[PDB]
């Protein structure tokens, strides 16, 4: 039925680790180019 | 600067610039020291300018 399913499991694996690589690295460009707006701090002037 | 001798600012400045503190006081002597750059940025809003 499936003749497929060695390699299926196989490219399965290498996605497993290719993705538990690349998901903290790319959440790590995320967190960089919006760290530049999470640490932002508002003041306000009003004149009275 | 200009037409004035240097001698006779000498003689000016050893007349009346002389011991002027001379003394720290405390032996304390303010040094300076090197900042830190940021890149930052800072951004006041007034629309009605």
């Amino acid at each position: 039925s499936e003749p497929e399913h060695d390699h299926r499991k196989r490219m399965g694996l290498k996605m497993l680790l290719m993705m538990g690589l690349l998901l903290p690295l790319t959440y790590a460009m995320k967190r960089h180019k919006w760290s530049v707006l999470k640490s932002r701090k508002l003041a306000y002037r009003p004149p009275k | 600067a200009g037409g004035v001798e240097h001698q006779q600012l000498l003689d000016l400045a050893q007349k009346h610039l002389s011991s002027v503190s001379r003394v720290y006081e405390e032996d304390a002597v303010p040094g300076l020291t090197p900042c830190r750059f940021t890149g930052s940025e800072i951004r006041h809003r007034d629309d009605a300018l």
